[PDB]
């Protein structure tokens, strides 16, 4: 099921669960490289997402310009983009991360597998070969969780008008 | 094995479509097809059209012809069949699943009541 | 008759048959069906410019047969008789000659 | 090689074989460094509809390359008159509000384009082939080597893809700004 | 070398019930296949039916509106309002009568001759008057018989329209739009 | 396939030999082909006369 | 082609770029067709362009329905907003029913549209005297009507 992507396995009281309840991945074989990396990528970035919300409550970037109250997550988006401001300088930032990923797959990501995919070769922390795949579930189901998580935390935050950690 | 079933280009069925007809229609229908059934107007076709055959169809007659075939969705799945083809064996070897009636309708309450009694042929038995 | 010129051909040769037509029509596959309604289904081999009529085909004749069965006829003559009794009320009201 | 629609025509229909090209042998592929085969979600693999698909593409690229146009040139100019002034219709894109319905303009419009549709549908649905799809012999600058029509050929569907793509971004820009030609804030 | 293509519409092959016919081989134009669906016989008699009618209305309304009218004082209203004014007065339910008795003649005409009792052409009621005599002459006369009828339709057509949006005689010069 | 010669547009009515209108056979309904044209022609004159 | 007309004398084969150095007859065709239609047009916009200026303003009204007579509207770039679009229409309809109609042509020459206004087949070299001078008179008034209408442009109207 999906080539040898770890999505499955070590995945509750089942040890596999294979969760493809439409066919996207025997319907389209070619792309399960795409789905790993974009299934990934979205984990990582939401997980980021949700620790994001919280420590500007806390702490705020020495820029002085995002140093200023009434920034939640309901206007600090249209707030600093101006007339440029600290928005591009994000997005100019996961511009020259991207890039790198290009280079390690070529321009049309023909390097692109089942295997290699999201992995951008940061290797600090994990050891050995089962606890790769031990960690690469850790990986998913925590980026999953924080996936349906702040999908949660911006609709019933702007929604109910919360704004803040309990989003309710 | 069966002529005309072989080679049929997949834009008069596909492939998926065509195997979950073979498996949906009796296998001593294949060689004759019956009239009416699918695979009878698969038949009428696949011997004109195809690779040693006409090859191509006015837009209006594909039109047809691709509201004459299954949509690969009103057809029984595996898992169906085998529903059916062993409800039909209780049924006609004496036992019922048993279902109570309802408000218009009946629950199926996942029982084998032996329905024939010991004299099979007793109506009140 | 209607298909005078339609290099119409059988089954046999579905792939067989290229000559066209007087036309550039490609030939048309016909199928014997055994519908009496819809005794031959014509099939086509690619684009045409075919003149298959939508209308009809009715006759003086059998329009004329149609309305000489006996329901016609005695509708006629009893939707004729039942107007003339309306017309004549309308004309000579409440029977005043009498 | 654009065999004329009086011939081309009598290999027109319904396809049902495959080229084994990637979509049954259509330009449109071709990028810069190579080849581009696109279709990630497999429609040209039902090569029966590839001819109606390509009809499509270049339909929408025609109307998009007009109506990207379109945009640019009530802002620089007008039809003389005050229907159509500055005054009434500040905007480009209040046209389809102001001038429709009982006014007339866009009515009409809507009338002429289904009279021309109606009549050239014959060609999208009958004798539209994988060969003659979009063809509607208007070649008056087309070049005549086989090579160059190729480039022409897809010349007018990366100008039609970006057109539909540049369309889309030109009234929705527009409406969130209401402003002038470059739709930026 | 392939299709006979029509003239008309360049993109799309001439209909082969235009073949033949007055108008039809010079133009050819059918883009949308009515030819292809019905009888070529009775497209044409329609049509023929249809360009005398306007041809006669047109001139009617020309003729009303620039101020000709019968020496009755019943008769003074706008070529907008004649059809109701006389269909109140009487003369258009005498006019209906006798058009019926003519259509009567018509349909006797239109069935004997799709049947084939008879060997009418389409439009032909046997009227022979400033027809040419040569083969050529008479098909470039029919010829000129149907792009008249074309243009009196179309003309008629505007004219009814312009009129009725605008309260206006005839030549719609002044108006206001 | 002869034409009327009073409606040039139908065909020549059948059974209409020479009584008086032979030169402008005039029959579009065709009575004369559906009844005996002998009492059609006894009911013109009688009524032609009254 | 190097027999096509259009070289007179002052100047022989004049294709500095090599636009028409393939052979190919088609694109020539199309160059030399519209070339001549420019040269036709340009002659008449020329003589238009002139003569409204000189004298013989038309005498009635353009749009009586609007007062509009034909001595009001300028003449130059700038009637454009004066003549009503409608006009224009009209203007560019005609022209349509004589340049793809009355005008309509193929497999005939380089610009023999047939019809013309009288249908008239000459013969000898007078033919070709007279045709290369309708040639060197086209480009003459192609060069003269872009040079009258971008100078107005940039010097408003008359002298
Ligand atoms: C956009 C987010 C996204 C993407 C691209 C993927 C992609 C993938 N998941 Mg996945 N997943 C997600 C969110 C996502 N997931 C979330 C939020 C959950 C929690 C419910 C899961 C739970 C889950 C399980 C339990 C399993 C997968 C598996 C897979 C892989 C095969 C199934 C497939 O084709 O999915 C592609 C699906 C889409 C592109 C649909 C996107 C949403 C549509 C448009 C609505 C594939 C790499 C399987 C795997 O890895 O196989 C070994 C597997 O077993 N996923
Ligand atoms: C807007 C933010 C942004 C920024 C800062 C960069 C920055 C960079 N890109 Mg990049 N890129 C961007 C957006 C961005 N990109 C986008 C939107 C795409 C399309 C998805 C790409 C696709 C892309 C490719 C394909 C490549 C780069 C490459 C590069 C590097 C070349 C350096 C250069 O020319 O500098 C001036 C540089 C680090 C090159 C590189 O280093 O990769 C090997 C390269 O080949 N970029
Ligand atoms: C032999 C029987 C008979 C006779 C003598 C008449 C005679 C008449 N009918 Mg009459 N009619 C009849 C049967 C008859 N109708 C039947 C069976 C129907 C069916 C409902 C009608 C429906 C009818 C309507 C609706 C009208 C007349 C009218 C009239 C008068 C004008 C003539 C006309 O319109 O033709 C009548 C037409 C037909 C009989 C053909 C029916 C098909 C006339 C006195 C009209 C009237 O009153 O004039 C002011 C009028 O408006 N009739
Ligand atoms: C009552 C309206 C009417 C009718 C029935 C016809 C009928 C016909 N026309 Mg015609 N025509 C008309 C009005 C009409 N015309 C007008 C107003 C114009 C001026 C633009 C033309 C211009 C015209 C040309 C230029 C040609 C025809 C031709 C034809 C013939 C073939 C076209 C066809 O398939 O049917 C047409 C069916 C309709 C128009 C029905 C109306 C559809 C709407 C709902 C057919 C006899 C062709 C011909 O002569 O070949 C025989 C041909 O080349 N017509
Ligand atoms: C040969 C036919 C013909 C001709 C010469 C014209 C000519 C004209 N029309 Mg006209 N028109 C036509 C057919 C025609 N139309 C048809 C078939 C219709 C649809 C029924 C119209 C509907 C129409 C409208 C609605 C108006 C015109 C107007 C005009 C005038 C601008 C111009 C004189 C305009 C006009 O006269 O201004 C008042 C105007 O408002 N026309
Ligand atoms: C639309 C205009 C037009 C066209 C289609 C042609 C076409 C032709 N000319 Mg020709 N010509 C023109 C205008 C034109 N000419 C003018 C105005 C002059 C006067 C200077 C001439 C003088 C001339 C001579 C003396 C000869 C030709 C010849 C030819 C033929 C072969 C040469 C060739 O390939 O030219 C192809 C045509 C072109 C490449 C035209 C391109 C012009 C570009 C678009 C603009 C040129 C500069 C322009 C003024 C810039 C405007 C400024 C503005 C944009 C800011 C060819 C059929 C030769 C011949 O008869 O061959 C047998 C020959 O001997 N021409
Ligand atoms: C390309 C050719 C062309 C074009 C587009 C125009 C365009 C125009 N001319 Mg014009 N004209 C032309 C050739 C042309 N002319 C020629 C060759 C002559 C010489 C006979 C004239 C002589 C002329 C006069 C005397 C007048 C115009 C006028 C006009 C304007 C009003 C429309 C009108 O009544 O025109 C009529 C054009 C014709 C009947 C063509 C013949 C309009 C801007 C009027 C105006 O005020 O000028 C600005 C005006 O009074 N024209
Ligand atoms: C008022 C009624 C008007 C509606 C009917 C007008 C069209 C009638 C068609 C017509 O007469 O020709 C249509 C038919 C002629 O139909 C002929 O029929 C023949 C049968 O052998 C063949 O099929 C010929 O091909 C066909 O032309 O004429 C009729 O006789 C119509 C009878 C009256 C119908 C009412
Ligand atoms: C009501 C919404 C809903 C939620 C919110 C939910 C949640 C989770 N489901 Mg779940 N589920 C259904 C609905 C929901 N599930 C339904 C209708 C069915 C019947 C088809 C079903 C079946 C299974 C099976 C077979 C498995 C499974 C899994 C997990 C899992 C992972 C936890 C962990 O592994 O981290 C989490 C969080 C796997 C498992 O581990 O369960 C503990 C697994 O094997 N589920
Ligand atoms: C016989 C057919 C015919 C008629 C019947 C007719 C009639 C009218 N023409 Mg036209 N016309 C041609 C043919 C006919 N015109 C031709 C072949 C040309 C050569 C290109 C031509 C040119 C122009 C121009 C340049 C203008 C113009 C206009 C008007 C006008 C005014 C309306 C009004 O009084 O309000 C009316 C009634 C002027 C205008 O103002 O139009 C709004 C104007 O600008 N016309
Ligand atoms: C349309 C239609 C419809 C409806 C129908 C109906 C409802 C009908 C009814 C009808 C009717 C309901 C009618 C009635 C009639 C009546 C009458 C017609 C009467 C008559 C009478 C008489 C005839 C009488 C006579 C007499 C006298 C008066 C004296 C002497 C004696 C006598 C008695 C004989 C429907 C929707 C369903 C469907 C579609 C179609």
């Amino acid at each position: 099921f999906a080539g040898g992507l770890t999505g499955s396995d070590y995945g509750g009281f089942g040890g596999k669960y294979e969760w493809d309840p439409v066919g996207f991945s025997t319907r389209w074989p070619e792309h399960l490289a795409w789905y790993r990396e974009a299934e990934l990528k979205h984990g990582r970035i939401a997980m980021l997402a949700f620790a994001g919300l919280l420590a500007p409550d806390l702490f705020r970037l020495p820029w002085a310009e995002f140093q200023d109250s009434s920034l939640d997550f309901a206007n600090a988006h249209d707030k600093f983009v101006a007339g440029f401001g600290p928005m591009w300088w994000g997005f100019i930032a996961c511009g020259g991360i991207e890039y790198q990923r290009f280079r390690k797959l070529g321009l049309g990501m023909e390097g692109l597998t089942l295997e290699n995919a999201g992995n951008l070769g940061w290797f600090d922390l994990p050891k050995n070969s089962e606890e790769r795949l031990f960690y690469e579930t850790a990986e998913l189901k925590n980026g999953r969780l924080a996936m349906l998580a702040v999908s949660g935390i911006f609709t019933a935050g702007i929604f109910w008008d919360q704004h803040h950690f309990p989003f309710i | 094995k069966i002529a005309y079933l072989q080679d049929i280009p997949r834009t008069i069925v596909e492939k998926d479509a065509l195997e979950l007809i073979l498996k949906n229609t009796p296998k001593e229908q294949w060689e004759n097809p019956p009239e009416d059934s699918y695979l009878y107007t698969v038949k009428a076709f696949a011997e004109m059209y195809g690779p040693g055959k006409a090859t191509k169809m006015g837009w209006w007659d594909y039109y047809r012809l691709k509201m004459d075939m299954p949509d690969t969705t009103r057809l029984s799945s595996e898992r169906e069949l085998q529903e059916i083809e062993e409800y039909e064996k209780l049924m006609m070897s004496g036992k019922v699943p048993f279902a109570v009636p309802g408000p218009s309708g009946y629950f199926f309450t996942g029982f084998v009541t032996q329905w024939k009694g010991k004299e099979p042929f007793a109506g009140d038995q | 008759a209607e298909t005078e010129e339609g290099l119409i051909i059988k089954p046999e040769e579905a792939g067989k048959i290229t000559s066209r037509d007087k036309n550039n029509n490609p030939p048309r596959i016909v199928v014997k069906t055994n519908d009496w309604d819809i005794p031959e289904y014509q099939l086509s081999t690619g684009a045409s410019n075919q003149v298959s009529y939508i209308t009809p085909v009715v006759e003086s004749e059998d329009i004329k047969a149609w309305l000489s069965l006996n329901v016609n006829f005695f509708s006629i003559i009893i939707l004729f008789t039942v107007g003339g009794l309306i017309e004549i009320q309308r004309f000579f009201p409440d029977t005043l000659y009498w | 090689a654009r065999r004329e629609l009086a011939v081309a025509y009598e290999d027109a229909g319904i396809d049902l074989m495959d080229n084994g090209k990637f979509a049954q042998g259509l330009v449109g592929a071709e990028a810069a460094f190579g080849r581009y085969e696109f279709d990630p979600i497999g429609f040209s693999k039902y090569t029966e509809l590839v001819p109606w698909f390509r009809e499509a593409e270049l339909k929408h690229g025609r109307i998009a390359m007009l109506a990207w146009l379109g945009l640019v040139v009530p802002d620089f100019v007008r039809i003389p008159g005050e229907a159509y002034s500055f005054e009434a219709v500040p905007r480009v894109i209040d046209a389809h509000d102001a001038l429709n319905a009982d006014a007339g303009p866009n009515f009409q419009i809507i009338l002429f384009i289904s009279i021309v549709e109606l009549c050239c549908a014959k060609k999208v649905f009958e004798w539209n082939s994988v060969e003659t799809a979009g063809d509607y012999n208007l070649t008056r600058l087309f070049p005549e080597d086989d090579e160059a029509q190729k480039q022409m050929r897809i010349a007018e569907l990366k100008n039609g893809r970006l057109a539909m793509i540049a369309f889309g971004g030109a009234v929705t820009q527009a409406v969130i700004t209401g402003k002038p030609f470059p739709w930026t804030f | 070398g392939g299709y006979k293509m029509s003239k008309a519409v360049p993109f799309l092959p001439m209909s082969p019930a235009l073949e033949g016919y007055v108008g039809a081989e010079e133009e050819g134009f059918d883009p949308m296949g009515f030819s292809l669906a019905l009888d070529i016989r009775w497209l044409r008699e329609a049509e023929l039916k249809h360009g005398r009618i306007c041809m006669l209305a047109t001139v009617g309304w020309i003729a009303t509106d620039l101020g000709m009218r019968l020496p009755g004082p019943a008769y003074q209203v706008s070529t907008l309002e004649a059809h109701d004014a006389m269909v109140k007065f009487g003369p258009m339910a005498q006019i209906l009568i006798w058009l019926g008795i003519i259509e009567v003649f018509s349909f006797l005409a239109i069935t004997n001759m799709m049947e084939g009792t008879t060997d009418r052409q389409p439009g032909d009621y046997g009227l022979r008057r400033l027809y040419p005599k040569d083969e050529e002459g008479q098909y470039e006369m029919q010829l000129k018989e149907l792009r008249n009828g074309r243009l009196a339709m179309l003309a008629f057509s505007g004219i009814v329209t312009t009129a009725v949006l605008t309260g206006r005689t005839w030549p719609f010069x002044x108006x206001x739009x | 396939k002869e034409t009327s010669a009073s409606v040039p547009f139908l065909p020549k009515p059948k059974n209409l030999a020479g009584w008086v209108g032979g030169e402008t056979e005039f029959d579009p309904i065709g009575f004369s082909n559906w009844f005996d044209m002998k009492w059609l022609r006894e009911a013109e004159l009688k009524h032609g006369r009254v | 082609f190097e027999n096509e007309l259009g070289v007179q004398a002052p100047t022989g084969f004049w294709d500095p770029l090599g636009f028409a150095k393939d052979g190919s007859m088609k694109a020539f065709k199309r160059r030399r067709a519209s070339e001549i239609k420019h040269g036709r047009i340009a002659m008449l916009a020329t003589m238009g362009y002139i003569t409204p200026e000189l004298t013989g303003k038309f005498p009635g009204l353009l749009s009586p329905s609007m007062g509009l007579k034909y001595e009001d509207i300028p003449n130059g770039l700038g009637a454009i907003s004066k003549v009503p679009a409608v006009g224009w229409a009209q203007i560019l309809a005609y022209t349509f029913y004589c340049e793809q109609s009355q005008d309509q042509s193929e497999g005939s020459a380089g610009e023999a549209g047939d019809f013309g206004k009288v249908l008239t087949s000459k013969d000898e070299e007078g033919l070709k005297r007279k045709l290369n001078s309708e040639l060197a008179n086209g480009r003459l008034a192609m060069m003269a009507i872009i040079g009258m209408f971008f100078q107005d442009g940039l010097t408003g109207s008359a002298w």
